[PDB]
């Protein structure tokens, strides 16, 4: 069968811009044909990793909708989305399950994410009272209690305002350079699955 | 909840929000120095008094959690060290004088200048102008001009104004829960709280005389040896009992007598190992200096230098137009940036720096994992002597014929070995004596042990019975001969290079054994051993979470620093020393038998 209609890979990876790891975006991708083989062919990638499924195979299979989870972190972090990691990002950000099934690319973006002056506009989640559950967004901005003391709304003394910025400069290393995550998370649910790979002839 | 959490909290805090403060500080200090103009120096200011002030606020906030509910070691570390007053404790007004001390020393040093009466038309600083005099003159009348000019006036213009600092620093110390600013300075080498490992600061002095005690024969075995050498250059001036004249040693104050080396070499006839005209005969550019350093170290197993640092550091002079500071740095500007600013030349005093330099840039690569303000070496002294070990293993013959800059046919007899170790002697050995009397006699002024009035009466006493050097001419109470040198008059501390050079011959004896070297400890090389670097990247990787004593029992195995491998290291040249002293006199006497 001709087949048209390819699934919007462009506004999730080419976006001009990104969301901040505590507000990561998620997009819902379904009703197209997903092919991600331009994605796997691709050398702009430093992290391709694949939990529970294959990327030769991706190319064939077919599921009922395809998540598109997409942030910035640091280059340090970058090993903490996996399943069963400990870490800021992955205990007060993003968490990802254990039994998930999908795949984390991450690419460095020192290009347009770093500026001279220092790009301040991705923030992170330091302090939580407890760890996220697996796919869980928190952008609550009320300040964290460290201490018995009630906080009582202002900034002093045990009392730390939870999101804190994120500081890039071109000229930073390259566990400290911004890159960009996008994780793809599939799952079937018992509606019939649309997001199919494309049929070769 | 509890104190321990808040405190590991607030350190959170103040990690990630110091982290880019000190980039931006260290950041506009790398502007500066790589282009110095006048907007760059206020943004250089601006940023280390935004860099102080929060350091001020965090160390206000930091003082409120008590130190005794804390039971992780690196927690209560990071803690103590963010708790320190500093200068803080004291008065506004006091402060205010200390800063202004400290300020007119720093110009008073920097912009002496002195030159011979009748003839004021034009005068020459310290840098070049006296250095190139007392290390290059054969006169002794000139060598003793420039000598009592320099201390006339410099030592007139500060005796009041360290009078001033003794008694501020004093203050500071002892409003600082210590006995004097000794103690203060003695202060960065306890351990407490760790059992076994416990160092005192009261230990310090006990161990520096302990090692002292063995430094003394090598010592004055050398200094007979330099003695009837300087005798032979100047006939009359020199006794054969008596000390050495202070104008004679090569340098300015004493403290190195690597200048002495063409009076004083063993086998003149005999080749150097110069390999500058290797050098430039295949040119070997800065960027090949560098790549051959790299080599080195992933040779050892040490990891390579970032793409940051290939892109972002100044390995060559940039030009007239653009001015920059000429002294070699290796800079830890934060975030995983790592630099190193130096005007490299084609010569082998370069790459032995530029090894020196990439054992900085590898240390602090090492500790980058640690939080913030554990991101140190664990005393001053292992930071110094991670550089001096990669300049020793790279200064080895077998290193030059294994790079290529050696021809494979040359003769290593014994004859080259003794006048690179008395060479070696010179600038090594001839230094810890000045260091240790120089540390010695600060640590009694601060502790009260001297008073003003005996100072110089009690310094030359010093002088005469540890370094064994006597003054030209008796000075009073009006000179203040100490602070001359740059660290003393800087306040900066001086135990670090004797520590750095025992140190430096403990790892390299640790590293040696561990890459199976069968010979003499000098004509060692710790390329190509994977082990060795193993065992050093233990040590390096831990930075200051761990005392120093750990670090050194993770390196050598053992609790405290030795003094053996520095004697092992200069054996041969020891054993030939002593065969070449039995006309002459070994030792020295206090009197005034040379000249006074
Ligand atoms: C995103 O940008 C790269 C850069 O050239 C381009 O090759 C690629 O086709 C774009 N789209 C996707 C889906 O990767
Ligand atoms: C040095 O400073 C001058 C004057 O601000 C500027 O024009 C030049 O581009 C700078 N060069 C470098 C290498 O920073
Ligand atoms: C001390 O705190 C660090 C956090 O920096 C933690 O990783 C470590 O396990 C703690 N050590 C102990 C003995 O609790
Ligand atoms: C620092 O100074 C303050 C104010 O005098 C004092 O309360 C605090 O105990 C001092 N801390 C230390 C470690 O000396
Ligand atoms: C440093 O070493 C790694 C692995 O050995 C290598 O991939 C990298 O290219 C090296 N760096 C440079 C600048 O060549
Ligand atoms: C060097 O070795 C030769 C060969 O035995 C010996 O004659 C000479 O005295 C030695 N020189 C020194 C300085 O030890
Ligand atoms: C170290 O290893 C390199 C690469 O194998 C080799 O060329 C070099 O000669 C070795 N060094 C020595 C001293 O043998």
């Amino acid at each position: 069968p001709n087949i048209t209609n390819l699934c919007p890979f462009g506004e999730v990876f080419n976006a001009t811009r990104f969301a901040s790891v505590y507000a990561w975006n998620r997009k819902r991708i379904s009703n197209c044909v997903a092919d991600y083989s331009v994605l796997y062919n691709s050398a702009s990638f430093s992290t391709f990793k694949c939990y529970g499924v294959s990327p030769t195979k991706l190319n064939d299979l077919c599921f009922t909708n395809v998540y598109a989870d997409s942030f910035v972190i640091r280059g340090d972090e970058v090993r903490q989305i996996a399943p069963g990691q400990t870490g800021k990002i992955a205990d007060y950000n993003y968490k990802l399950p254990d039994d998930f099934t999908g795949c984390v690319i991450a690419w460095n973006s020192n290009n347009l994410d770093s500026k001279v002056g220092g790009n301040y506009n991705y923030r992170y989640r330091l302090f939580r009272k407890s760890n996220l559950k697996p796919f869980e967004r928190d952008i609550s901005t009320e300040i964290y209690q460290a201490g018995s003391t009630p906080c009582n709304g202002v900034q002093g003394f045990n009392c730390y305002f939870p999101l804190q910025s994120y500081g890039f400069q071109p000229t930073n290393g390259v566990g400290y350079q911004p890159y960009r995550v996008v994780v793809l998370s599939f799952e079937l649910l018992h509606a019939p699955a649309t997001v199919c790979g494309p049929k070769k002839s | 909840s509890t104190i321990e959490e808040q405190a590991k909290t607030f350190l959170d805090k103040f990690n990630h929000e110091a982290e880019d403060l000190f980039y931006q500080s260290s950041l506009a200090s790398w502007n500066y120095n790589t282009n110095i103009t006048e907007e760059n120096v206020q943004n250089m200011n601006n940023a280390g008094d935004k860099w102080s002030a929060f350091l001020k606020e965090q160390s206000t906030l930091a003082q409120m959690y008590p130190l005794q509910e804390i039971q992780n070691l690196t927690v209560k570390l990071q803690l103590q060290a963010l708790q320190q007053n500093g200068s803080s404790v004291l008065s506004e007004d006091k402060s205010k004088r200390l800063n202004t001390i400290l300020n007119t020393m720093s110009t008073i040093y920097s912009t002496g200048k002195v030159c011979n009466p009748d003839n004021p038309q034009e005068c020459l600083l310290l840098e070049p102008g006296l250095n190139e005099i007392m290390a290059n003159s054969l006169d002794y009348n000139e060598r003793l001009w420039a000598w009592e000019s320099w201390r006339s006036e410099v030592g007139k213009q500060l005796r009041p104004l360290y009078e001033e600092y003794v008694v501020l620093k004093n203050e500071m110390a002892r409003a600082n829960h210590y006995e004097d600013y000794g103690d203060y300075w003695r202060g960065d080498y306890e351990v407490n709280g760790v059992d076994g490992y416990d160092y005192s600061r009261g230990q310090l002095i006990e161990d520096v005389e302990h090692t002292f005690e063995e430094i003394k024969p090598l010592y004055e075995h050398l200094h007979a040896y330099v003695r009837a050498k300087l005798m032979n250059a100047y006939p009359s001036y020199i006794s054969p009992i008596g000390c050495l004249p202070a104008h004679l040693l090569g340098d300015m104050w004493g403290r190195f007598w690597t200048n002495l080396y063409s009076l004083t070499v063993p086998f003149g006839q005999k080749p150097n190992i110069d390999v500058t005209d290797a050098m430039v005969d295949q040119a070997w550019d800065a960027q090949r200096i560098f790549k051959e350093a790299e080599k080195f170290f992933v040779s050892v197993g040490l990891p390579n230098m970032t793409q940051g640092f290939w892109e972002n550091s100044m390995l060559t002079d940039p030009g007239n137009v653009q001015k920059a500071v000429c002294h070699p740095t290796a800079w830890d500007l934060g975030k995983g940036d790592f630099r190193i600013l130096m005007c490299t030349k084609v010569t082998m005093d370069d790459f032995l720096t530029a090894h020196h330099e990439m054992g900085h840039i590898q240390y602090d690569m090492a500790y980058a994992a640690q939080p913030f303000l554990l991101r140190n070496g664990a005393n001053e002294g292992f930071h110094e002597a991670v550089g001096e070990i990669m300049s020793l293993s790279a200064a080895t013959p077998k290193h030059l014929k294994s790079i290529g800059l050696l021809s494979p046919d040359f003769q290593e007899d014994n004859e080259t070995e003794i006048n690179f170790l008395l060479k070696q002697a010179l600038t090594i050995v001839g230094t810890l004596p000045f260091t240790y009397m120089l540390e010695k006699w600060r640590w009694m002024v601060f502790k009260g042990e001297i008073p003003k009035d005996q100072w110089m009466k009690k310094w030359w006493e010093m002088k005469r019975e540890i370094v064994g050097v006597v003054e030209p001419v008796p000075h009073d109470e009006t000179y203040c001969d100490p602070a001359s040198l740059f660290h003393v008059s800087n306040d900066y501390s001086f135990i670090r290079y004797y520590t750095r050079t025992l140190y430096q011959f403990q790892f390299q004896e640790a590293l040696c054994q561990a890459a199976k070297h069968e010979g003499p400890l000098h004509k060692c090389d710790i390329s190509n051993s994977t082990e060795a670097g193993q065992k050093l990247f233990n040590m390096l990787r831990l930075g200051k979470s761990e005392p120093w004593t750990l670090a050194l029992e993770n390196v050598v195995g053992a609790k405290n620093m030795n003094v053996r491998p520095l004697l092992n290291y200069f054996e041969p040249l020891f054993t030939w020393l002593k065969d070449q002293n039995k006309n002459s006199f070994v030792g020295w006497s206090t009197d005034w038998s040379p000249y006074a």
